[PDB]
């Protein structure tokens, strides 16, 4: 599975991968669980979207999409 | 269960034709229904569920429920034929006599 | 536009099966059911039976014994099956159709086939 | 009022006899499907998240005399989309009180589809974690979705479910909501089967009625 | 034969509705505590693994009709050390077949204490870990055992299980074999309520013999 | 040394009640079930109530007799209502194994209960 | 639930007692358990059909053809009963007047 | 709670660590890293002792981790001409990262 990455910062899949596409911003730190789920102890300022395809990330190294939908779970640029 | 009904009525160009239950009350768990008989034995429905009109049937019809007998009230009725009124018993539509409708 | 048509023998001797096939048309079969309403001669009608959309029949209970209703989605065509006929039970039979998800009533009736018993 | 005698028939796809049971987690469907609302009204509808195939119903009175089969729910319509794909012959309602003010609700429903129907579900599991001592850990559902195609077959049985946590109750509820993450899931009579498909001619009568 | 109904009550000690249901997995004790055994004879007993609360007890017959409440199993009991504990009144063995090699067996065991006791088991419960993807992921049971006290009462329905992989070909079953740390476990009907406590006064239905 | 002993009324009349007493000796009523036994002037299966506290009646006298066992005072009760003219007999409580025996082994004097 | 037959009686100076059922089926089920009677006591015998009762001597239980049957291999007078678990209960014979 | 790293550490077998403490459940497939972006290694269970090396990494990555407290070992062989480094133990949320053995 390939994964393109390119505030809004987008992250498309390759190929269906439902809503398996954990964010990922040192050691680096996770933001987003199931690619909608906040994370606790980050700050509401941060949002993620998208269900099927196409995720997008909002804020209002960088920040990693990692899909785990396939082994091995891929990252992005 | 009997669903018994009057046997004739009289108007002039409104009517009520009530559908005695031998049950019990009247509920909307009967599911009233008025099936209209013209001449060589035409049948339609005019009202179902005691409250939905069948498609087509001209906006004088309704009915509702009073007291423990579900009834049909025809408004400026200009119709004469048979009415039947047939109640939903759980499992099974049960058929009234007809009202004999004159005009 | 909705239309009901019946087909029936017209004539059977007592005891011989009666087999009648009411060919609805201009709506689905599984959607909503076919009851089976008979009117005996100068007499309030009678209920016979129905086949439900998803196929489950139901039956008048005195007639449960004897009386079947089978259905044919791709051809659209309800059979009633009525044996052990008797003298009593001439009348004339209609099938009707139920939306029983938004009218909840019986709509539109069957012209109807005249089945007469005797020697 | 009746008791269905359920006979489980043999395990539906995706699901098999020996992988955990997938059930339709969320409320939405991916693009191009729709989900199987248990509707109603509009305004009243319960969305399909654990589907089951049944392969023979045994109906019964409350006393268990033997009976006939029941007339289909009046009113109710398995509709997907807009058109309808089944007839709902039987209702259940399990109110479990999982805190004072949190209680659980998972609503049955048997239905026999008319128009055989394939559509693409957001499908997930329960999965019980582990933990050391004696600490408890909850029966939470797995937040990671994956998209799976479920196939109804014309004229056969159907076992429906829907789950709900409601906060604050009605005095049936028509609220749906989705399967949470996060949230345990504490077991009931209507969720048994949720956990891992069971073998086929496993039989699980059930009290089910034939109205709201 | 019969056909039992059993209403399942509040969970015995240490479950809880709120907490995973603990199975006494290994087949030895601490020092001075012995296990639960059902044994027909010396050579034959399976060693309980699960116990549940059974409140009252329904019996229908095969064709679901009234029937009263059937001797105890004669020659079946519960020994805690070499002192009888409780009566055997129904008995069922869901064989369930993995694959041609290996076949799980899940013995139900309904039973009414003679006199009260209480021991010390080491206790553990089924677990199923998170997994990537879809790939099937195992019911197992926790390697860590818990070591924590049981309490029976006398008079009150209890419901006992035990069950065994056994490998190889088999014709009933009475190889006792303890709950394996690694060993995926299928779901049949003797592990339903296994998995949490069901909520009080719900009606499980069964089907159970009288006899071997 | 497992002994046993019944008191018995000894006398009553019609559509009263039967209050017999099976008292027990040498043993536990946690282990074995007491079986309820008639010899009218064969031997009749009229009750047995188990150890763990069910009990079981003959069809035919389901409505009438009713059994009941006190663990600790080692004793047991046969009350009978509506008593017919045909229930004379000495009426037997049996100890039953049904652990290891699967039989009747020790049974009580027997009380005349003569209606 | 059916009935069960015994010798009305038999006579000697090894002796043998058989209970019929009317099922026949004469199954390990029926659990046969042979309590004699002595000038009113009743006493266990045997149990299951092959068990014995602690103290008793010569007395062997045994299932000859499709009826259980009894084995006595001046002091043995007494009024031999034979009981037969039905599936809920025991079922009495006449008793055999040895 | 927190996942802690025994030391940064050709041709020799290294072992790479990372052992988490304070840990309630044990069970969330402990996954592993190494970062030149990230690329995936494999995941092993720290119960069950199950893993799913990423092909590329196969042959090359061995993970065994220990069973009375979890600890991951990467048993690298054959290593070659960069860093390999944290490993991440997955919980309801926020516990699981650990420092990276930056191995040279
Ligand atoms: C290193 O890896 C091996 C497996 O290849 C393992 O047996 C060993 O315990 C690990 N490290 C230690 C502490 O020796």
């Amino acid at each position: 599975i390939v994964l393109t990455q390119s505030v809004s910062l987008s992250c498309r899949a390759s190929q269906s991968i439902s809503n398996n596409l954990h964010w990922y911003q040192e050691s680096p730190r996770l933001l987003f669980k199931s690619a909608s789920q906040s994370i606790s102890g980050i700050p509401s300022r941060f949002s993620g979207s998208g269900s099927g395809t196409d995720f997008t990330l909002s804020i209002n190294g960088m920040y990693f999409c990692q899909q785990t939908n396939s082994w091995p779970l891929t990252f992005g640029t | 269960a009997v669903v018994t009904q009057e046997s004739a009525l009289t108007t002039s160009p409104t009517v009520t034709l009530t559908c005695r239950s031998s049950t019990g009350a009247v509920t909307t768990s009967n599911y009233a229904s008025w099936v209209q008989e013209k001449p060589d034995h035409l049948f339609i429905g005019l009202i179902g569920g005691t409250n939905n009109r069948a498609p087509g049937v001209p906006a004088r019809f309704s009915g509702s429920l009073i007291g423990d007998k579900a009834a049909l009230t025809i408004t400026g009725a200009q119709d004469e034929a048979i009415y039947f009124c047939a109640l939903w018993f759980s499992n099974h539509w049960v058929f009234g006599g007809g009202t004999k409708l004159t005009v | 536009q909705v239309q009901l048509k019946e087909s029936g023998p017209g004539l059977v001797a007592p005891s011989q099966s009666l087999s009648i096939s009411c060919t609805v048309s201009g709506f689905s079969l599984t959607t909503f059911g076919i009851h089976w309403i008979r009117q005996p001669p100068g007499k309030g009608l009678e209920w016979l039976g129905v086949i439900w959309a998803a196929g489950t029949t139901n039956y008048n209970s005195t007639l449960k014994s004897r009386l079947t209703i089978t259905k044919d989605n791709s051809r659209s065509q309800v059979f009633l099956k009525m044996n052990s006929l008797q003298t009593y039970d001439t009348a004339i039979y209609y099938c009707v159709r139920e939306d029983y998800d938004y009218f909840f009533g019986l709509d539109y009736w069957g012209q109807g086939t005249s089945v007469t018993v005797s020697s | 009022e009746y008791k269905v005698v359920l006979t489980f028939g043999s395990p539906m796809s995706p699901n098999a006899n020996n992988k955990q049971t997938w059930v339709n987690k969320p409320l939405d469907a991916p693009s191009g499907h729709y989900n199987v609302k248990i509707a109603k009204d509009v305004d009243h509808y319960l969305t399909m998240q654990g589907f089951t195939s049944i392969a023979s119903v045994d109906w019964y009175t409350i006393d268990f005399q033997p009976s006939e089969a029941p007339a289909p729910i009046k009113g109710l319509q398995v509709l997907v989309n807009i058109s309808k794909k089944a007839d709902v012959y039987a209702v259940k309602q399990f109110v479990t009180a999982q805190t004072n003010n949190k209680h659980q609700v998972t609503s049955l429903f048997l239905v026999k589809v008319t128009t055989g129907f394939q559509v693409n579900n957001y499908l997930s599991y329960f999965y019980r974690a582990s933990a050391t001592g004696d600490a408890t850990t909850n029966l939470l559902v797995r937040g990671d979705t994956y998209t799976a195609g479920i196939s109804f077959t014309q004229g056969g049985w159907y076992l429906l479910t829907n789950t709900s946590i409601v906060d604050g109750m009605p005095p049936w509820v028509w609220n749906n909501v989705e399967l949470k993450t996060n949230t345990a899931y504490h077991m009931d009579k209507g969720l048994v089967h949720l956990i891992m498909p069971l073998p086929e001619s496993t039989q699980m009568c059930y009290e089910m009625l034939t109205s709201i």
